[PDB]
DNA sequence: ACCGCTGCAAGGAATAGGATACTTGCGGGCTATATGGCGGCGAATACCC
DNA sequence: GGGTATTCGCCGCGTACCTCTCCTAGCCCGCAAGTATCCTATTCCTTGCAGCGGT
RNA sequence: GGAGAGGUA
């Protein structure tokens, strides 16, 4: 399920975005062929021909529940084109200078060692699921290829994430590549930095951080020993986008939850170090690099098959309720974890934390904000990760990928003004073990809650199965949108073209840094070769009733490149389907015309019942000598048409007669090729 | 339904076609009588009695050109066009009229 | 619309409707005039006609 | 009087809202294609002698 | 070139009243009306530079 | 004001 819902949006590059409208026949000058209905804005219905259809993608902006249909000749779709190809010149420094250094420089290829990893495989006391076994395989063989790697480890929480990096880190310091591995936060960054620390505590491996943790001038010594390369594994936090690192040899960069990072940051790592190995994390990422991993440019990978006992954490939309407060807090403490209570108001989170402590006598509460000191934090997280206090009155810092599976509640008082990706975050805060996983969202009244999350609600709540990070994530794609495919704001829909579009306008860029063509070269339309011999040729809705499979079937059409693909193609119809239509069998032979003309230049032909024109190429294979003599031969049949067309004047009364001469025609051609 | 036809592609040919319903006219309808309302002041329109368009043999019998000559003419009269007449001159020719 | 609403309107043979009768009004609907466009003229036609 | 450390401002991410100039349907207020009627009569042509 | 002759365009073709409906097509120009998007708030995460004890 | 339509004498 990935293109061909009706009604689903579904996108032409002349027009804009439209709905699906099913497929029919239309009858239009003696050839009765094959043309889509798609609809705009006050019913405006086009029918497109299944030849032209590369022109219809699907709608990359998400946006089911409202996507522009750009009424006809509205020319938005027009204004919005020339606005984007103005963002797509090739004089954009963003990004040119990659592929600039695409077109010139290469990268790094790690080697692998088949003997000393298995010792860092007996290290890892656990057991690796199937689904992220195989994540490992495609990290570990994407490391040993020399092109810059770049991979998403995009899974569900708590599978084991940590462990993929680890193993990938491993192969780096095997070959010490200085691994810059990247979070957003100072608190998993520590809590990473404890996990390498345990876990490589047999290695002459260096494991640092750089961080706010760290001081003015222990940080400052722990650069200076990147700066000398001593450092083997690199932890940080958006301290390392300030300029002044600098790793002698810097071949492997590991971002974890791209998500709160910006593109702008995850450039700037990017810019420094050219043939890095870049490595991604996330357990969601944001709908425009959502977009851009099924699209992929990048490469993808979904983790599913929980390690022992994860569940399916219970979603509570209830209203703010104290006496919900105090079963769950109860129910939790009875249970054995500790609780999150989520505020996100620095102002208030005294007050709150003051009032829930007598609010639950039984409970022991402290303050989590990010607006107090550090290291008064760093003693908050001390107690609260060594279980020193349960209930835990905070704002949206735990939304920080904090592990600590002992708690198995969340109680967010406020479920106003939060993001469902970061619903889900806050989801996987409680769970990550054995013992059952309570997720309580304390809301407002429904009228004074929202205009959104009430959307919110009904998805985090009707999604709570298996494999869900996903579902959720192509829900969150639709509900905010993909940004601008290289620039700011990838929340919105931002004149969303396609990344399907990217394709086109970077080789046209690459045309551009060709040096021999501008940017003026615009190759928009390339056909790139035609030809018409007018029949109708069609697949048969009497004889294909799916319109699905028709359309699959004329993919396969436009994709077929050898005869050998008409064979297989004519023998699955054959054999799926039985009988062999006169239309359908035309237009396969059509195909195989267009696969002859590409073999043997043709840049364009015409027919008709008198005859046609040919077209030449320049790099062709067309005999000069034995065409000038078939024209000295039959002058009555055959006159030129330029020095690179010919008309050609043929009795092409009866079907098959035109089908036999255009046949043994280009055979004629094949025989005595130059 | 509006087409495109691709210009470069020969005599015969498709690049595109497009369709809208159009709203056009403002036809009145007919009451269950048979009286139409223009402006609420219900008209009708009686049936004229208008010759047939076909082809006519006409005379003078006798009452022209001073001579008791009788000059048969004929009309070709369509339905939509331009009138045909054939007419005999008093010295026997033969003479197309139009319109 | 105009020449729709013109020929309805104002035209020769869309006349007002007498309705004084049920009579008039059914002798009014089989009305078999001779007059109007692609007919002669009122003041200017013979006997015989 | 010289230096390493704390804390209080400075600048990116994520979210509400009002503004504001774009974008446009409209309505008033202007300019600019024939074919069913005859009798007579005098003036303009047609015509050969 | 002069009588005749034919055409041909213009002239005309009842009085008085009563009832009803209907009176330019289209174009332009700005003028109200509705909108997507951008400056203004708020209040997480790392920076940066100055206070600052302390000697 | 002028067109058109129908009607009386």
């Amino acid at each position: 399920l990935a293109e061909l819902h009706i009604g689903q949006p579904v996108v032409h590059l002349e027009h804009g975005v439209g709905r699906y409208a099913g497929m029919t026949t239309l009858e239009a000058g003696g050839i009765t062929g094959e043309y889509l209905m798609l609809t705009y804005a006050n019913d405006a219905k086009l029918y497109v021909p299944v030849s032209s259809l590369h022109l219809i993608s699907r709608y990359a902006g998400g946006a089911e529940e409202n996507a522009p249909l750009h009424k006809l000749g509205g020319d938005a779709w027009s204004r919005a084109r020339q606005k984007a190809a103005e963002k797509v010149r090739d004089v954009a420094a963003e990004l040119l200078d990659i592929y600039a250094q695409r077109a010139a420089k290469e990268g790094f290829a790690f080697k692998h060692d088949r003997e000393q990893y298995q010792l860092f495989c007996d290290s890892f006391p656990f057991e690796t699921t199937p689904d992220q076994a195989q994540a490992i395989n495609a990290v570990l063989s994407d490391m040993c290829q020399p092109l810059a790697m770049d991979r998403l480890v995009c899974g569900d929480v708590g599978f084991g994430k940590t462990e993929v990096a680890m193993r990938a880190a491993f192969l780096a310091v095997d070959n010490h590549k200085q691994v810059a591995v990247l979070v957003p936060t100072t608190l998993l960054a520590q809590q990473h930095y404890d996990n390498f620390r345990d876990r490589f505590a047999n290695w002459p491996v260096r494991i640092e951080m750089i961080s706010r943790f760290r001081s003015a001038k222990e940080q400052t010594q722990i650069l200076a020993e990147v700066a000398e390369g001593k450092i083997d594994i690199l932890i940080g936090t958006h301290k390392l986008l300030q300029s002044d690192v600098k790793f002698k040899d810097l071949g492997l960069l590991i971002v974890d939850e791209e998500h709160r990072f910006g593109v702008r940051h995850k450039e700037r790592i990017k810019a420094m170090r050219a043939n890095v190995d870049i490595l991604t994390l996330t357990a969601t990422p944001i709908p425009r690099t959502l977009n851009m991993a099924m699209s992929g440019m990048r490469d993808l990978s979904i983790i599913a098959t929980p390690p022992a006992r994860r569940l399916a954490v219970k979603t509570f939309v209830r209203e703010y309720d104290s006496m919900v407060v105090r079963e769950a807090i109860l129910r939790e403490i009875l249970r054995g974890g500790q609780v999150y209570y989520l505020y996100n108001d620095v102002e208030n989170i005294q007050k709150a934390a003051e009032r829930l402590a007598e609010l639950v006598p039984e409970a022991r509460i402290a303050i989590g904000h990010g607006q107090m000191r550090e290291r008064e934090l760093e003693r908050v997280m001390n107690d609260f990760h060594h279980q020193r206090f349960n209930v835990l009155v905070c704002t949206t810092i735990i939304e920080t990928g904090i592990d600590i599976p002992t708690a198995n509640t969340i109680i967010i008082e406020r479920a106003d003004h939060f993001g469902l990706a970061q619903l889900h975050q806050l989801r996987g805060r409680v769970g990550r073990s054995h013992h059952q996983a309570y997720a309580w969202l304390l809301t407002p009244h429904p009228k004074a809650m929202t205009t959104d999350a009430q959307k919110r609600l009904e998805a985090i709540a009707s999604l709570e199965d298996l494999g869900a990070g996903f579902a959720l994530a192509t829900h969150d794609l639709e509900i905010r949108g993909a940004g601008e495919l290289l620039g700011e704001e990838q929340s919105g829909s931002m004149e969303t073209i396609g990344f399907s579009l990217y394709m086109e306008l970077l080789e046209n860029a690459v045309d551009a840094l060709k040096a021999g063509r501008e940017p003026s070269l615009e190759d928009l339309t390339s056909q790139q070769t035609e030809v018409e011999l007018r029949m109708p040729s069609l697949l048969p809705d009497d004889f294909i009733p799916d319109v699905n499979t028709r359309l699959s079937f004329y993919k396969r059409i436009a994709s077929a490149k050898t005869e050998n693909e008409l064979e297989e193609i004519k023998v699955e119809l054959i054999d799926r389907f039985g009988l062999l239509p006169d239309p359908a069998r035309t237009l396969l032979d059509i195909a195989r015309l267009r696969q002859q003309a590409q073999k043997l230049g043709i840049r364009k032909l015409e027919g008709n019942e008198k005859g046609g024109v040919i077209e030449f190429a320049e790099k062709n294979h067309v005999n000069p000598a034995w065409l000038i003599g078939l024209l000295q031969k039959q002058p009555q049949h055959y006159r030129l048409d330029g020095p690179t067309r010919l008309k050609f004047i043929q009795d092409l009364s009866e079907r098959k007669t035109r089908i036999e001469w255009v046949r043994q025609f280009m055979r004629e051609l094949e025989e005595n090729a130059i | 339904r509006l087409v495109i036809y691709e210009r470069e592609a020969p005599e015969g040919t498709v690049k595109d076609i497009k369709e809208q319903e159009v709203y056009m006219g403002e036809i009145p309808l007919m009451t269950d009588n048979g009286t139409f309302v223009i402006n609420g002041t219900e008209r009708v329109i009686v049936s004229q009695l208008h010759r047939s368009p076909g082809v006519f043999f006409d005379s003078d019998k006798g009452k022209t050109h001073s001579s008791g000559k009788v000059l048969y003419n004929a009309r070709i009269i369509p339905y939509r066009g331009s009138w045909l007449d054939f007419e005999f001159d008093p010295k026997d020719n033969l003479f197309v009229r139009i319109d | 619309s105009a020449a729709v609403k013109e020929f309805f309107g104002s035209s020769q043979l869309s006349q007002f409707m007498v309705q004084n009768n049920p009579l008039s009004e059914i002798t009014h609907k089989r009305r078999i005039s001779a007059l109007g466009p692609g007919g002669l003229t009122r003041e200017r036609a013979g006997f015989e006609v």
